[PDB]
């Protein structure tokens, strides 16, 4: 009310509303959705169209051959701290030589996002993301959110009804996480999973975004006739 | 670059320069205008370094013209004079200085008196009858002790300076290709062609 | 440093600093520039409250940006010199490194950057001036005009007026100037465009400056007598 | 952050008018009335000094007129403060000009780089502007005697009698009344007096509450002398005209 | 972080006035009461010692401040802003002046600096004015003796005589009465005490009262001796002892 | 007042939600892809009859094979082609190719978000940049001030914005011809033009893999804008 | 009024309210504590598991400092991060010039200075955690606890976030009732009973435990987590405690 | 390197060799000295092949941003001053260039601008530029006339060329001819210097020197 000029300013309940209003941001983007197993990750995005004659604004983009994430809410915050990544797990190979774990992208990305939500001028970044990648320890799954908070799941999703897709796994979680060395199966979860959080539309060719990585598999994207599999 | 002279006699001053461009063993240009006009009034010719001559005389003529155009009025040969002194006099003590030296001939028409400096790279600044810069000097300076008055004519100035491009053109060992020569007065600056 | 955003989007979607600059380009006194067939005339206001003036001495309304391009405008004065400063250094500026005079597009182009640049930096208000620029291109005889505004835009006119009461010298325009046949000769040209300033002015005294620019850089200010008869002739087939 | 407590010095009205160019202005309003006459073969500057107390030190003081140079000279109304900080970049100014060029500055050249200053802190920096307002009086050898103004806007026009400060509504109205080109100098001090006299919110004009100058080409031969005048010699010109 | 206070905090109300500079003026009439006097052979400077607590060392406490050798400072208003000002004063002295010169600073043009300093406390960016008006008394060769004020404002006016602070407007009623062109500057003394009488309410004695001179030369106080025209400063401040010797002839 | 880079309480911008509204104030400007090429074409909307109109540039060249149109505060646009051509050229010195259409536009957009307290506002200008490239073929892009960009296959930026996009969205198939989309551009300004559209008021361009970025004349308009009223006589 | 709405801004009581509502962000948080033992420190902390799809034993909330100082806290996640990531800069650069580890008292203020000089402007946000931490140096064990206004002060024991109240009086019978000391393998077993018995004030979702521990013996001065064997023996000894 | 271009009654001819060199050691013998900046300008390099060919791209990437901006092809002056104006700046660095900016423009008409690292910019009607320079210079001055045929002057730069890539032992590989007229560039072919001399020496009859 009088305490969201900025971010710089909490209010009597202690709490800072440039980073709920950020948040809300997040909820008016379109759904997308992470699972695991213990072999594989995957990610699966519904894309949104701005009308029939516009394409589909892609969701998911990678950051290296072991890792990537996909976005949900301001897409050019996403393209920021994407870049960040990427430059980050960049850094990590040509340095010392190794691949950059998932959790440390994780604190990476926390950091930077928590620096815009303690000084006056900057804003925070008004974008969720779903970190899948494969490292020394397996497969993982991360959910950030834009006030710095990191956190590692076995599924998850964010976006608008995501809240289907995310009763769905809580259910599934015993089935999906011993879907080893199975790709389809595991997209196919994650397709059954994201299809919960739909209303009045359905799955289409350039409408679904899919993005896998693993064992023996790189982070991959797959858009149009790629997907029509899965439908 | 290499000959730039200078004669003020008693109604104008007249600058000749040479017309070789020579490098390594190769006359590249015969016919190379070593001078810029600063303004209708007042003319200034340059010999030294490569690049820095040019660069240097095209860099003071933009200022020249920007004080004219900012202030609808012409800058007196002295005044210009002092302004070229001061940006060679900064330049000597720069990372890299510009290595050039300059002869500013022009007709002060508030006074109706021409005026002739003598610049070098290191910023000396000198009013003379007659100048030159380079081994010129060496040649030039005593011929026109000699022979220059003070009261001569622009036609007896240009006889004056006949004799010193003959002299030059007898003792100098490297060949300059003859000179441009142009007179500035009164009327302006205007270009002898036929020397 | 002052980095305050002080040009800014208001809801309606209006930067109102912008457009409050334009307030003081209409509280400015009035500016005309017709184009003939074979010239360019830049005709000036000024207002007359002030006697005990020195006019030798007193800044000239009109400004050579170079001896080809012109430039006259409306609004804060103090804004104008800063503009014009910039002008005439980007014009031998042009000339050092092109070899070659600036374009009459090109000079205002250069303008209206500046005055946009103002519009969306830190720590700055935008300029309180609209300008007119004109002249001929080197080694071209076809007149140009173009104008320049506190947003930035820029645009090319057959005439056109800015200023307080430019409106009603807009009109006259309007209807006086024919784009099939513009003022054939400099005459014509000037008399157009001081008919058009005493539909606003006042008296033809020292009201009215003039300044007609030609081609190959040969342009000149009209003194009072000049305009004076201007204003003598025109009165007289008036009264009809 | 401190955006809170920022006054936006340099903005705009709804009406397209400069909020605290205008406030200056409005301050400069109250000042001590200054006025400058331009004649044939000379300048006058006069000053009114504000409310005087009368244990000022009133030869050894300066507060109106001020030597830019040796041609050009300076009448302030306003701050005071401000006005030096400006008085003290405008010397400056003059001495690069004669260093560069080797010729004392042309006069107009130097009032547009002062007015140019005042500019600045109008359109950028968040800065509050000069509360000043100057008399420009000086000679070079192209325009001969010259009179300019400037305020806070940083506009700046030549004028051939104006006053600024107080009363100027008044005593720009008697100055046009009894003002005429081919004027003498001394006809010119007579009017500056007789104009503070009639527009001073004082009971009466006296010596000690005055600052008075005249540059004239009355040195020997074709060239400048500026004369700030001493109290007695206020005292007299007083005197000489008949105002007390 | 950084100082994001880069715009002026004093600006130019719709009437014309600067607020703060007026409010730091407000702040100097709370102030205790302070004056000069200028006599024909020198100069004298007075002030109450308002102390804070009885248990405090007022002489610990300087309100009198020497900036050069022949020059000093006093002030009415806030006594931490005098403080900064005289480290300031004196430093600009030395950079500015005697630095370049190889001597020390006429009064007008230290107090020139002085006002250049204030002044631009009342423009530059995130600070508000100096609390405190300045009186500065000094000697110099080609001026002789000097007075002079410094207001908020950076403004400056030379004095014969005037007090500043709490009850300066009835100081400076009595300062005109007794002050001629002919003082002596045991006479000036002697005015400047009863003047400060009025003003104080407490105890009235050489404890409580700081005063200093700018008068003759004193070579006892140069601390060395060999160089002839090294005299030794104008500059003296009066005793506890000294004061007190002059109040029995009062 | 507020910072400039605030989000409101729905998660939106202030600044960018305000710059849109400034461009909804913009002249219209349409751009239709096809197999064949892409056209642009824009109303000029001269504020009087004297200003003379082909001084009016609201369609411009980035590189010979992306052309770009605008709608909004055109002076803020300068400093974005100005980017855009910049890093076409440069793109082509490093890799001795030409640039990606995407790639582009994307260079162009990441402008946008650098304001704050950088540029002290968002631009309030949309552009609609079309090209072709070897990979993707022909595109046309719909670049925003919040830094997002949308592909179109048409797309119509300006005042007359939503009632020409509901046309085009009932026009539009994937096998237009060239001349079948200059056509509808000039019938689909004409309809949302305040003014009637003749060549003086409103201009055409298009971009083809063989002849690249082309303005077209105004006599070249004239006859497309005449085909045009003939056409929708004859049934 | 509006005293509030900016951090640096003294109140007429003399108090900067925005700290205090940060102090409510704390308030908000998970249950932390630590307790000091005969020669060391023992961590704990609640974790609210909010989802069965969050992977046990992975959202790591303790941190380390160097390879002697355990952190943790309670509030803004984020916000502690930030200082632990200071910390980490402040003990490396002591350890850079000076040689020896950074000693506990010493980080302390460091932490301290730190946190006091984001109250200091109104350009930055005071943090939003109170950050519990210690370990072991040549003095021996030392335990701190460090609130948003940069006020610390040593502990024998500490206790911060939603169930702070009843933790703290768990850890004042602890105090009371070992007067002589308690002994680092018991420390841990009553750390996870306190944690266990402050879950009461957090009931809604069940909850994770993560302990660690410095110790001059059983850890050899450095900073390990409790984990396996040791962790579920605590885990156990809390069940039993609480039933 | 030996470069040459002349004006003449029909444009300007362009002739170039095609040597590179490190040393006494030949490091190529095909490569191109001349860079098409655009359909009317040329530039030719001699000096720091590098330098020669990074700069030289940079200014077409110059020329082509100003007919962005300008709507209109860069003059040969403007262009030729760009890069003079470059390795300015870089003066005492160690930049080593040699080049000629030949062009034909509506204003200038057919020209040519020598531009070297040392900041000198010349126009002129005929430059020889490289080691070989003085070779070219010495058939080249010896054979010209303004009046000369297209075809004789294509010859007569193909010849220069020739005499040069003999003599200078920094010199050779092959001619690479180009004719600039009001309608822009035109290439004249690539050729072997290994067939061009013993077909030269036969048919002109020169050549005396060395063994038939
Ligand atoms: C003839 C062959 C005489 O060398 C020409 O000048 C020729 C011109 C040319 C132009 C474009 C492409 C190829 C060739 N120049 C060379 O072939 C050139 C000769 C040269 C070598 C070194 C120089 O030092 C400043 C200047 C000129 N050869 C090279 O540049 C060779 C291929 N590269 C190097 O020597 C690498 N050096 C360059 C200088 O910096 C250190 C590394």
């Amino acid at each position: 009310n009088n305490y969201d000029g900025d971010t710089v300013t909490f209010s009597p309940t202690g709490r800072l509303f440039q980073v709920e209003y950020a948040l809300e941001a997040i909820k008016q983007g379109s759904v997308t959705v992470g699972l695991r197993s213990n072999t594989h990750a995957v990610l699966v995005a519904l894309k949104r169209n701005a009308d029939e004659l516009s394409s589909y604004q892609k969701k998911i983009i990678k950051c290296d051959e072991h890792m990537g994430l996909s976005l949900a809410g301001l897409a050019p915050d996403a393209r920021v701290l994407s870049n960040y990544l990427r430059q980050q797990c960049n850094y990590s190979s040509l340095v010392f030589n190794r691949k950059l774990a998932v959790e440390r992208a994780g604190h990476l990305l926390c950091d930077k996002a928590q620096k815009n939500t303690q000084s006056y001028g900057g804003r925070p970044y008004g974008v969720g993301l779903l970190i899948i990648g494969y490292d020394k320890s397996g497969a993982h799954l991360l959910e950030f959110q834009p006030s710095g908070n990191v956190t590692e799941l076995y599924g998850t999703a964010i976006g608008a009804r995501s809240q289907g897709a995310k009763t769905y796994l809580e259910r599934t979680l015993d089935t999906f996480i011993k879907i080893d060395g199975n790709p389809d199966e595991l997209i196919k979860a994650g397709v059954e999973a994201i299809s919960q959080s739909l209303r009045d539309e359905s799955l289409t060719v350039d409408n679904l975004s899919i993005a896998i990585v693993g064992k023996d598999t790189p982070f991959t994207i797959y858009d149009g006739e790629a997907v029509a599999k899965y439908i | 670059m290499d000959i730039i002279l200078g004669i003020r006699v008693q109604d104008s001053v007249i600058l000749a320069s040479s017309k070789a461009v020579t490098r390594g063993i190769s006359v590249l240009k015969d016919s190379d205008d070593k001078t810029r006009q600063l303004s209708p009034h007042t003319l200034m010719s340059f010999a030294g370094e490569a690049g820095d001559t040019v660069q240097f005389a095209e860099y003071i003529q933009a200022n020249i013209q920007l004080y004219s155009i900012r202030e609808d009025y012409e800058l007196s040969p002295q005044a210009v004079s002092s302004f070229v002194r001061q940006e060679l006099a900064k330049s000597i003590r720069s990372r890299r200085p510009y290595q050039v030296n300059v002869l500013i001939g022009g007709y002060d028409k508030k006074k109706n008196k021409p005026e002739l400096y003598q610049i070098d790279y290191l910023g000396t600044k000198v009013e003379l009858p007659y100048g030159a810069h380079g081994y010129s000097g060496f040649y030039t300076f005593s011929l026109l002790d000699h022979h220059y008055r003070p009261d001569m004519t622009t036609e007896e100035g240009l006889d004056l300076l006949k004799l010193c491009v003959q002299e030059l053109e007898k003792r100098m060992p490297m060949d300059f290709k003859g000179v441009i020569v142009k007179i500035v007065d009164k009327d302006g600056i205007r270009q002898v062609d036929d020397f | 440093g002052y980095d305050r955003a002080l040009s800014i989007f208001s809801p309606d979607g209006h930067i109102f600093q912008v457009e409050y600059a334009l307030e003081a380009v209409k509280r400015g006194t009035c500016a005309v520039g017709v184009k003939g067939k074979n010239c360019v005339v830049l005709g000036c206001e000024r207002r007359s409250t002030l006697k005990l003036q020195d006019t030798r001495i007193t800044p000239s309304k009109v400004s050579k940006i170079d001896s080809h391009v012109v430039l006259s405008f409306s609004g804060l004065n103090a804004d104008s010199r800063i503009l014009i400063e910039k002008a005439r250094v980007e014009a031998q500026s042009h000339r050092l490194t092109l070899e070659d005079p600036v374009t009459v597009e090109y000079l205002t182009r250069y303008v209206a950057g500046v005055q946009q640049r103002y519009t969306q930096s830190g720590g700055v208000r935008p300029f309180g001036v609209s300008t007119l620029i004109a002249g001929f291109d080197p080694r071209d005889d076809e007149p140009k005009l173009y104008q320049t505004e506190p947003s930035g835009i820029y645009s090319s006119w057959s005439a056109q007026t800015i200023g307080r009461n430019s409106k009603t010298v807009r009109e006259f325009l309007e209807k006086n100037y024919d784009r099939k046949e513009p003022p054939a000769t400099v005459e014509e040209c000037v008399k157009l465009t001081v008919r058009s300033l005493l539909e606003v002015v006042q008296t033809g005294a020292k009201n009215i400056e003039i300044t007609v620019v030609k081609p190959d850089s040969d342009i000149v200010a009209l003194s009072s007598e000049e305009i004076n008869q201007y204003v003598t002739q025109i009165e007289q087939e008036k009264q009809e | 952050g401190s955006r809170r407590y920022d006054s936006r010095t340099t903005i705009f009205s709804p009406e397209g008018r400069l909020y605290q160019v205008e406030y200056a202005l409005e301050s400069i309003s109250h000042a001590g009335t200054a006025i400058g006459i331009m004649a044939s073969d000379g300048i006058v500057l006069a000053a009114e000094r504000k409310v005087t107390s009368t244990l000022l030190e009133q030869d050894t003081s300066t507060e109106k007129l001020y030597k830019l140079n040796d041609k050009i000279a300076v009448a302030v109304a306003g701050l005071t403060a401000d006005a030096e900080i400006l008085i003290n970049t405008a010397r400056i100014h003059a001495q690069n000009y004669l260093k560069t060029y080797n010729e004392d500055i042309p006069v107009e050249i130097l009032v547009r780089r002062l007015s140019d200053i005042k500019q600045g802190y109008t359109q950028h920096g968040g800065l509050r502007p000069f509360g000043v307002s100057f008399i420009y009086a000086g000679y070079d050898d192209r325009y001969g005697y010259q009179l300019y103004t400037s305020n806070p806007s940083g506009n700046y026009t030549g004028w051939k009698a104006i006053s600024v400060g107080a009363n100027t509504s008044a005593a720009q109205t008697l100055l046009q009344m009894d003002y005429k080109d081919d004027m003498k100098v001394d006809d010119a001090i007579e009017l500056a007096l007789k104009t503070l006299s009639k527009t001073t919110d004082s009971s009466a004009l006296t010596y000690d509450r005055l600052e008075f100058a005249t540059i004239r080409k009355g040195a020997n031969d074709g060239e400048v002398y500026q004369k700030i005048f001493k109290p007695q010699e206020i005292k007299d010109i007083l005197v000489k005209t008949g105002i007390t | 972080m950084t100082d994001r206070y880069s715009f002026s905090l004093t600006t130019f109300s719709p009437s014309g006035k600067l607020g703060q500079i007026d409010y730091a003026l407000t702040a100097v009439k709370q102030g205790v009461t302070s004056l000069g006097i200028k006599a024909t052979n020198g100069v004298v400077i007075a002030t109450e010692k308002k102390s804070s607590s009885p248990l405090a060392m007022s002489e610990t406490l300087s309100k009198v401040s020497l900036l050069t050798p022949d020059i000093g400072a006093v002030y009415s208003g806030m006594g931490p802003d005098y403080r900064v000002l005289v480290d300031k004063s004196r430093k600009v002295a030395h950079t500015s002046y005697k630095r370049i010169y190889g001597e020390y600073p006429p009064t007008k043009l230290l107090v020139s600096e002085v006002a250049k300093i204030m002044q631009e406390a009342t423009q530059s960016g995130g600070v508000r004015p100096f609390g405190v008006s300045l009186l500065i008394a000094g000697h110099d060769e080609f001026n002789g003796f000097s007075l002079y004020q410094v207001d908020p404002s950076g403004s400056y006016f030379p004095w014969k005589a005037t007090a500043i602070g709490k009850g300066s407007v009835a100081a400076k009623t009595f300062l005109e009465k007794r002050w001629n062109d002919e003082l002596e500057l045991e006479d000036a003394i002697h005015i400047a005490l009863l003047t400060l009488k009025e003003s104080v309410e407490g105890e009235f004695n050489g404890d409580t009262i700081e005063l200093a001179i700018i008068g003759d030369e004193n070579p006892d106080l140069l601390g060395y001796t060999g160089i002839p025209t090294d005299k030794g400063p104008r500059f003296r401040k009066l005793t506890s002892q000294e004061i007190n010797d002059r109040l029995e002839a009062l | 007042d507020r910072g400039v880079s605030t989000f409101s309480p729905e998660g939106r911008l202030f600044q960018v939600e305000y710059s849109l509204e400034a461009i909804k104030l913009g002249s219209t400007a349409i751009g239709i892809a096809t197999k064949e090429g892409v056209v642009l074409g824009v109303e000029k909307r001269a504020t009087s009859p004297l200003l003379e109109s082909d001084s009016i540039e609201k369609i411009v060249e980035i590189d010979r094979h992306i052309g770009c149109a605008m709608s909004g505060l055109t002076a803020d646009a300068r400093s974005m082609i100005e980017h855009a051509r910049t890093a076409a050229v440069t793109h082509n010195l490093y890799y001795d190719e030409d640039i990606n259409v995407e790639s582009l536009t994307q260079s162009v957009c990441d402008l946008a978000l650098r304001f704050g307290e950088l540029m002290s506002r968002p631009f309030g200008v949309a552009l609609l940049i079309a090209g072709h490239d070897a990979d993707d073929g022909y595109q046309l892009f719909h670049a925003e001030p919040s830094g997002t960009f949308y592909r179109y296959n048409a797309k119509a930026i300006g005042s007359g914005s939503e009632g020409a996009q509901a046309e085009l969205l009932n026009e539009w198939h994937s096998s237009l011809t060239l001349k079948e989309a200059e056509l509808l551009v000039l019938k689909i300004l004409k309809q949302v033009m305040e003014e009637k559209l003749d060549e003086n008021n409103a201009q055409l361009s298009c971009i083809t893999k063989q002849d690249g970025f082309k303005i077209y004349d105004n006599e070249k308009t004239a006859e497309l804008i005449k085909e045009l009223k003939e056409k929708e006589a004859a049934e | 009024t509006g005293y509030d709405l900016s951090n640096s801004v003294f109140s007429p009581d003399g108090r900067n309210f925005q700290v205090e509502y940060a102090v409510k962000a704390v308030e908000n948080g998970t249950t932390s504590i630590g307790i000091k033992c005969n020669d060391g420190v023992v961590f704990a902390v609640e974790k609210l598991i909010t989802s069965k799809l969050l992977v046990p034993q992975k959202n790591v909330k303790i941190q380390v400092v160097d390879r002697h100082i355990g952190c943790v806290y309670s509030g803004l996640i984020p916000d502690g991060r930030h200082l632990v990531n200071r910390g980490r800069e402040e003990a490396a650069s002591f350890k850079k010039l000076y040689k020896t580890p950074i000693p506990i008292p010493a980080f302390a203020d460091r932490l301290g200075q730190y946190v006091q000089a984001h109250t200091l402007y109104n350009s930055v946000r005071p943090f939003g955690v109170s950050t519990i931490f210690g370990g072991v140096d040549k003095n021996g064990a030392h335990l701190y606890m460090l609130e948003p206004s940069g006020s610390y002060w040593g502990y024998k024991g500490a206790a911060t976030g939603k169930g702070r109240q009843s933790a703290k009086a768990e850890l004042e019978k602890l105090v009371d009732h070992h007067p002589e000391g308690l002994s680092a393998r018991e420390a841990v077993k009553q750390a996870a009973k306190i944690i266990y018995l402050a879950h009461e004030d957090n009931k809604e979702k069940d909850f994770e435990l993560e302990i660690s521990w410095c110790s001059l013996s059983e850890t050899n001065g450095l900073h390990k987590f409790v984990k396996g064997d040791l962790l579920q023996e605590a885990i156990d000894f809390a069940q039993k405690e609480i039933n | 390197t030996t470069t040459l271009a002349f004006r003449f009654q029909g444009g300007i001819i362009v002739a170039v060799d095609s040597r590179a060199t490190a040393g006494n050691w030949v490091a190529s013998q095909t490569v191109k000295k001349v860079i098409e900046i655009n359909p009317f300008l040329l530039g030719t390099m001699a000096g720091g092949s590098a330098d020669c060919q990074f700069w030289e791209t940079w200014l077409g990437s110059q020329c082509r941003l100003h007919e962005l901006r300008e709507k209109e092809r860069i003059s040969v002056a403007a262009a030729s001053k760009i890069l003079s104006n470059l390795v300015y700046q870089y003066k005492g660095a160690g930049l080593s260039m040699g080049t000629m900016i030949c062009g034909y423009t509506r204003k200038e008409g057919p020209t040519i601008y020598y531009v070297d690292s040392d900041g000198t910019r010349l126009k002129g009607d005929i430059f020889c530029v490289g080691s070989g320079q003085t070779f070219a210079y010495g058939v080249l001055d010896s054979n010209y006339k303004w009046d000369l045929s297209v075809e004789d002057a294509l010859y007569l730069g193909k010849r220069s060329i020739l005499a040069a890539a003999h003599r200078d032992a920094y010199s050779g590989g092959s001619v690479n001819l180009y004719h600039v007229t009001e309608d822009g560039w035109i290439y004249h072919g690539n050729h072997d210097v290994g067939e061009l001399f013993w077909k030269v020496k036969e048919e002109e009859g020169s050549f005396n020197n060395v063994i038939g």
